[PDB]
C-alpha cells in the first residue's frame, strides 16, 4: 500500500557508471529524483531495510568496491563495507540482516556471502557456495536464500542453490530451464520469477518461475523486449522489470506483469536509461 | 557477459 520502485546507480547512456537515484510511484505512474549517491556505481546491488536504503559495492568504472552506503528515507552516509569487493552480487534482506554473495572483484568470481548486521554495524563472513556466481540475484522466501544462475568465468548457468540458515549450508534445487546471467528476480505470490538476462549467445526477454512446493521450473509468458542486467521486484502483487539492456540500447521502460492477464505491459518509458542498477522498494 |  503506497509503496514505490527505488533505482540507483548503473551504466548511463555516456558509458560510465552514474549516481543517479530515481523512485517511480506505479500508482500514479510519476518518477521523481531523489539525493544521488556519493561515489558512482555500477554492477550494483541496493535492499532497503527498516526505512534505510543501502547501495551496497558495485563498480566505479577504475575498481570494484566494497564500500557501503545508507539513506535514511535525506543525506547519503557511509557504513561498514563488505569484507569483498564485490561487484554483479546477489543481494537481500532476511530477519533485519542483509545478505550478499558471489560477486566479481575484477580478479575473481565469488562464492561466498556475508551478512550486515545494522545493530552493530558489522559484516560477518558465512558459509560459501558450491559455485562462484557474477551476476545471480539473492531472493528469500519462508526464511531461505535462494542464488539463481549467473556466471562462474567460464559458463553461464542455469544451477540454483539454496542456503538454509538452521544448517548454515547450501544444497542443490531443481535448475532453471535456460542459462541465465544479469537476469531479474523476485518472488511473486510463493513463485520465484526469473526475467530475462544472456544465456551466452543472445540477450533474453524469457521468462521463467520457480514452484517452490513443487520443486518445479515452468515458463512464463515473454517480456515486451529482451532485457539483460535488469532489476525486477514486486509491487502490490505485481512484477515489475526496470530499465536494462535489450542487447542493443539501454532501456528507459519498466514493464509490469500482472497474473491476472499472464502478460506483460509498459507502465513507463520515462525513467533514465540504464543497466545493472540496484533496485528495492520503499515504504514512503 | 552480454552487456554494453
Amino acid at each position: 500500500a503506497n509503496e514505490v520502485l527505488l533505482v540507483v546507480g548503473g551504466f548511463g547512456s555516456q558509458q560510465s557508471p552514474i549516481d543517479v537515484v530515481e523512485k517511480y510511484d506505479p500508482k500514479t505512474q510519476e518518477w521523481s529524483f531523489l539525493p544521488s549517491i556519493t561515489r558512482k556505481r555500477r554492477y550494483v546491488a541496493s535492499v532497503s531495510l527498516h526505512d534505510r536504503i543501502y547501495v551496497i559495492g558495485g563498480y566505479d568504472g577504475r575498481s570494484r568496491l566494497s564500500s557501503v552506503e545508507c539513506l535514511d528515507y535525506g543525506v547519503w552516509y557511509s557504513v561498514a563495507p563488505m569484507n569483498v569487493r564485490r561487484g554483479l552480487a546477489g543481494a537481500t534482506t532476511l530477519g533485519d540482516m542483509i545478505y550478499v554473495s558471489g560477486g566479481f572483484d575484477g580478479s575473481r568470481r565469488h562464492t561466498s556471502m556475508e551478512r550486515y548486521d545494522p545493530n552493530i554495524d558489522q559484516w560477518s563472513m558465512l558459509g560459501d557456495m558450491q559455485t562462484a556466481r557474477e551476476g545471480a540475484g539473492l531472493v528469500v522466501a519462508s526464511g531461505v536464500i535462494y542464488c539463481l544462475g549467473g556466471y562462474d568465468g567460464l559458463n553461464i548457468l542455469n544451477s540454483v542453490e539454496k542456503y538454509d540458515p538452521h544448517t548454515g549450508h547450501w544444497t542443490n534445487v531443481t535448475p532453471m530451464a535456460t542459462k541465465r546471467s544479469g537476469a531479474g528476480v523476485a518472488l511473486l505470490n510463493d513463485h520465484i520469477y526469473v526475467v530475462g538476462g544472456f544465456d551466452g549467445t543472445a540477450h533474453l526477454s524469457s521468462v521463467e518461475a520457480y514452484n517452490i512446493r513443487t520443486d518445479s521450473w515452468t515458463t512464463v509468458t515473454s517480456m515486451t523486449t529482451p532485457r539483460c542486467y535488469v532489476g525486477a521486484t514486486v509491487l502490490r502483487g505485481r512484477l515489475y522489470a526496470i530499465a536494462g539492456y535489450d542487447g542493443n540500447s539501454l532501456l528507459s521502460s519498466i514493464e509490469c506483469y500482472d497474473p491476472i492477464i499472464d502478460s506483460w505491459e509498459v507502465v513507463t518509458s520515462m525513467g533514465t536509461q540504464r543497466c545493472d542498477a540496484g533496485v528495492c522498494v520503499l515504504r514512503e | 557477459p552480454g552487456g554494453p
